[PDB]
RNA sequence: CCUAAUCAGAAAGCCACGGCUAACUACGUGCCAGCAGCCGCGGUAAUACGUAGGUGGCAAGCGUUAUCCGGAAUUAUUGGGCGUAAAGCGCGCGUAGGCGGUUUUUUAAGUCUGAUGUGAAAGCCCACGGCUCAACCGUGGAGGGUCAUUGGAAACUGGAAAA
RNA sequence: UUAGCUAGUUGGUAAGGUAACGGCUUACCAAGGCAACGAUGCAUAGCCGACCUGAGAGGGUGAUCGGCCACACUGGAACUG
């Protein structure tokens, strides 16, 4: 079926030390029920590469795919920004 | 390092109330000019006069006082301050002192008094009450 | 395995059943899917009954087996007449 | 405190404590643990009835009793009213409530529910102390 | 415990009318007694409204807070509700000599609200309603004894005296209801 | 300042204490009593005094009460708007109310507001529970209270564009 | 459930009365017996023990006990404080984090705004209707997301670029 | 006054297996993964629509009623369907 534009989550890479898999760190910031301020808490989405195409420190977005391995689900769609030491 | 310019202007205004001096000096800003204009339009400010020198400001304003030298407001403070920013919808927008006072609020189309902001059904981030 | 059925809701002496689509596995007074109408055996002869008769045809056309009780009321209403006019036509 | 300093800690309270520390009853039998069973009153066998005196400025020979409860704990409770129909080995129902005579006793039994019979020497507070309406 | 008291001693305390009245009840009654604090004033007002119709407190609070539902001022609504009871409608129209006679007339069922039997004095009368006398029982000594005297008639309630039929017309108020009272104290009593 | 016995008045006492002064030998005491005074039509004032007996002390408090006076800006049988009073940790907070509610507050402040002619008003005492400080804070709140005409004259614009 | 007949005859008590908190007199007692939620009563004239009368509250219910919330602003975002009352560590360097000078352009994530789907029903609230009324039940409405998608705005927060 | 936890763990390959994807299981290769934004442990506890309270924000509870989950003297397993 074609009904989902899959949940696209931008983020950055944290490590590349496993075959065809990376650990994208999605970033967002969420509120607090008691007060009304905002604070950011991170996550670490593992991701399925084809040939370890993504690099360390890269900026990339991902999408829902399917359960692919033991606690890794999302696939990459497009590398956003790739660079060297800044 | 100054965390907030609105806090500075409101402290200057209140500290001008406590000793009563017609003239005050404060580095200007676009939001500062707009809120000063709305202050004059409510009736609390006798006159407004911007000046230019290196680089910003410095906004000089002329206060207002009653014939018996009575301060118009009985209090003045902000709501949206750093760390805890605040926002306000169109219907939820508060009526401080009802008609008596007004509620400066910054909107997607510009900063206006509390009234027009509830009339147009467009809210925004409040800045400071005044009453 | 889904059928029109009634869910009683009254308190002790004046029960107030509801017309609603449901699966037979579910409890009579458990969960439902989408409400249509209601039922009331009291305060009037003939009783007071309401019915969707617009989306009720949807569930009869895509599959359901209303009880003979529901047959009575719908035949008194004549929407089941249009249902069979649609079915046995061809 | 500052709002972020209040975000990263749950704004802890001053949670209270109980006034009947045997409002709780441990597991009766067939077990060794102590249940958290709550009750407004507990029965118990009284292993001795005694009498003690309060501290200053009050002075009186105040009548108390130590009782073994269902939860196999040891508490003290003073008997109210005129006359007490109890002694060692007497079972009794127990209420909760502290008295300022002396610590080590913070309950008081209920008169007329258990072996402790109500005293008919009263006619005004009859619904307490077990007295029944006279005619 | 709707009503089984003398109901005079209470009026002796409150100073209100539905030789002996200058005093106060009881042995320590006639001489000097305590002063009145605000809580006492509020309780006195509550009793002065409650014993008037002879109903109870667990009903009083419910009647009070079902008057807190509609719009407008609170007290006036409370009184227009509590004078909208069946006994108020029966007696304040002139079918009795006191409030309790109306209670015995309604619990007996001598009245016919909308020409129907009713056995409660707590029913809420409504506009566009009539009330009858169970015409079989329109000629007992007490009934025709009470109706003949034109005791009083407010303008929100009518009559056909020969036909013994009353009817509600318009919402009353303190201006049209005698035995006028204070509203602020009684509502403030149910605050604390 | 400018006491007047020309208007109607309603004396109202808040509290009485038995207050003592210790000297060598005996122990000297002198009763005290505070009072509030107003005509319940828009004018109010409190009062204090001390004497060796109740009636003389309360008479002193009342005769000193008229000398301090309050304009009581009132509207529609209610305060024009909501405020917070503060005087020496005797904080207090008031807020207008729809008609038919009535003054709800503490005993002393109820007497203060009932005797200043306000019918329906919402408030709650805070901070200290001593009658004197919260009563004085209440009066201070009434001193720095304003109405639509008291402000519309000040600001260049007028009423009917800014109104409760 | 209704018709007709008969009788006030079968159907009422509990708590409290020093203040808080509405409601006092006599007697017994005399730091004993006792009361006690607190402040506290009682050693010979107890409005606080007990009893009698009277009174107040409440009612076919009433009081005690346990538990929870409020009061309690006594976890204080709305809504707390830190000289002396509990509370600034001994101070320094500094990570993570929180916060952010002035102006312009830009993005539209936050924000504001509209629609769409959804937040079962029962329940709370509102309005009405039906059980003699109420309780109750039904009906319908509103309300309810830190919800998702999407159409717009760009002062402010945020992202980028330029002073 | 619970600071390191995890070795089928994490990743891959291949196969098997499951209605299905999946270390779900096997054999081989690799050493990663989780954790101060609170892992793991310990202790308690079914969850929710709601109920009680509170003006409001909140606090407490999960009795009836409905939804979901877990279990049927205790532990293991599988046939039917």
């Amino acid at each position: 079926s074609e009904r989902n534009d899959r949940k696209v989550y931008v983020g950055k890479v944290v490590s590349d030390k496993m075959d065809k898999t990376i650990t994208v760190l999605v970033e967002t910031y969420k509120t607090h029920k008691l007060y009304g301020k905002r604070v950011k808490y991170s996550k670490k989405y593992k991701t399925h590469d084809e040939n370890n195409s993504a690099k360390l420190g890269d900026i990339v977005k991902i999408q829902e795919t399917r359960p692919l391995s033991a606690t890794k689900r999302f696939r990459l769609v497009e590398i956003v920004e790739e660079s060297v030491i800044i | 390092t100054m965390t907030d310019p609105i806090a500075d202007m409101l402290t200057r205004v209140r500290n001008a109330n406590m000793v009563r001096h017609e003239k005050l000096e404060l580095p200007a800003s676009n939001i500062k000019k707009e809120i000063a204009e709305i202050l004059k339009s409510e009736g609390f400010i006798k006159n407004v006069e911007y000046v230019e020198d290196d680089k910003q400001g410095v906004l000089r304003l002329f206060l207002k006082y009653g014939q018996n030298d009575e301060r118009v407001i009985t209090g003045l403070k902000r709501i949206s301050k750093p760390g805890l920013r605040v926002y306000a919808k169109a219907s939820e927008m508060p009526k401080v002192l009802n008609g008596l006072g007004i509620a400066l609020v910054s909107t997607s189309e510009g900063v206006i008094t509390d009234k027009e902001a509830r009339k147009r059904n467009v809210g925004g981030e409040i800045i400071a009450y005044v009453w | 395995a889904v059928k029109i059925r009634l869910t009683r809701l009254g308190s002790k002496r004046n029960p107030f059943y509801r017309i609603v689509v449901a699966d037979a596995r579910s409890p009579r007074d458990g969960r439902i899917i989408e409400q249509i109408g209601t039922y009331n055996p009291t305060s009037a002869n003939a009783p007071e009954i309401k019915v969707d008769e617009a989306l009720a045809l949807k569930w009869l056309n895509d599959g359901a087996k209303p009880t003979d009780t529901v047959h009575n009321i719908l035949s008194k209403e004549g929407i089941m007449k249009k249902f069979d006019e649609q079915k046995k036509a061809k | 405190p500052t709002i972020n300093q209040l975000v990263r800690k749950p704004r802890q309270s001053k949670i209270k404590k109980s006034d009947s520390p045997a409002l709780n009853k441990g597991f009766n039998s067939k077990k060794k643990k102590f249940t958290d069973l709550n009750s407004p009153q507990k029965r118990g066998v009284c292993t001795r009835v005694g009498t003690m005196t309060p501290r200053k400025p009050n002075s009186a020979l105040r009548k108390y009793a130590r009782v073994r409860l269902s939860n196999n704990i040891e508490i003290n409770a003073y008997i109210p009213g005129i006359g007490h129909n109890l002694q060692e080995h007497s079972v009794v129902l127990v209420r909760g409530g502290r008295v300022r005579d002396l610590p080590g006793v913070r309950y008081h039994i209920v008169r007329g529910a258990l072996d402790t019979s109500g005293v008919d020497g009263r006619r005004q507070g009859r619904s307490l102390y077990g007295t029944k309406k006279p005619k | 415990a709707r009503f089984r008291g003398s109901n005079w001693k209470k009026s002796r305390r409150l100073g209100i009318s539905l030789e002996k009245r200058p005093y106060a009840p009881g042995q320590h009654g006639p001489n000097q007694r305590k002063k009145l604090s605000e809580y006492g004033l509020q309780l006195r007002e509550k009793q002065k409204l409650r014993y008037l119709y002879g109903m109870t407190e667990r009903q009083f609070r419910n009647t009070f807070d079902i008057a807190g539902k509609k719009f407008g001022v609170h007290g006036e609504n409370f009184m227009i509700l509590l004078a909208s009871r069946l006994d108020a409608v029966v007696y304040s129209l002139g079918l009795a000599r006191t409030r309790r006679q109306a209670r015995q007339l309604v619990n007996h069922g001598h009245i016919l609200v909308d020409g129907k039997r009713v056995d409660i004095p707590s029913y809420s009368v409504k506009p566009g309603q009539t009330i009858s006398v169970r015409e079989k029982s329109q000629k007992l000594n007490i009934i025709v004894e009470s109706v003949e005297i034109n005791n009083f008639v407010p303008e929100y309630l009518n009559f056909d005296a020969d036909s013994l039929t009353g009817t509600f017309v318009r919402l009353p108020e303190r201006s049209e209801l005698p035995a006028e009272i204070n509203e602020q104290l009684i509502v403030e009593y149910y605050s604390r | 300042r400018r006491e007047e016995e020309t208007k109607e008045f309603e004396e109202r006492v808040v509290t009485i204490n038995r207050v003592a002064k210790v000297v060598k030998g005996g122990r000297r005491f002198r009763f005290t009593a505070l009072v509030v005074v107003g005509d319940k039509n828009g004018r109010v004032g409190f009062g204090t005094g001390k004497a060796q007996e109740v009636p003389e002390a309360i008479k002193k408090a009342v005769e000193a009460a008229k000398k301090d006076l309050v304009v009581v800006p009132r509207v529609e049988g209610t305060t024009p708007h909501t405020i917070t009073g503060r005087y020496g940790s005797g904080s207090v907070f008031m807020k207008p109310a729809a008609p038919g509610t009535g003054v709800i507050a503490g005993g002393p402040v109820r007497a203060v507001l009932e005797l200043a002619g306000i019918t329906d008003i919402l408030s709650k005492s805070l901070g200290s529970n001593t009658p004197i400080n919260m009563v004085r804070a209440t009066i201070d709140g009434l001193q720095n209270l304003k109405n639509a005409e008291d402000v519309a004259k000040l600001r260049g614009k007028t009423v009917e564009e800014l109104y409760n």
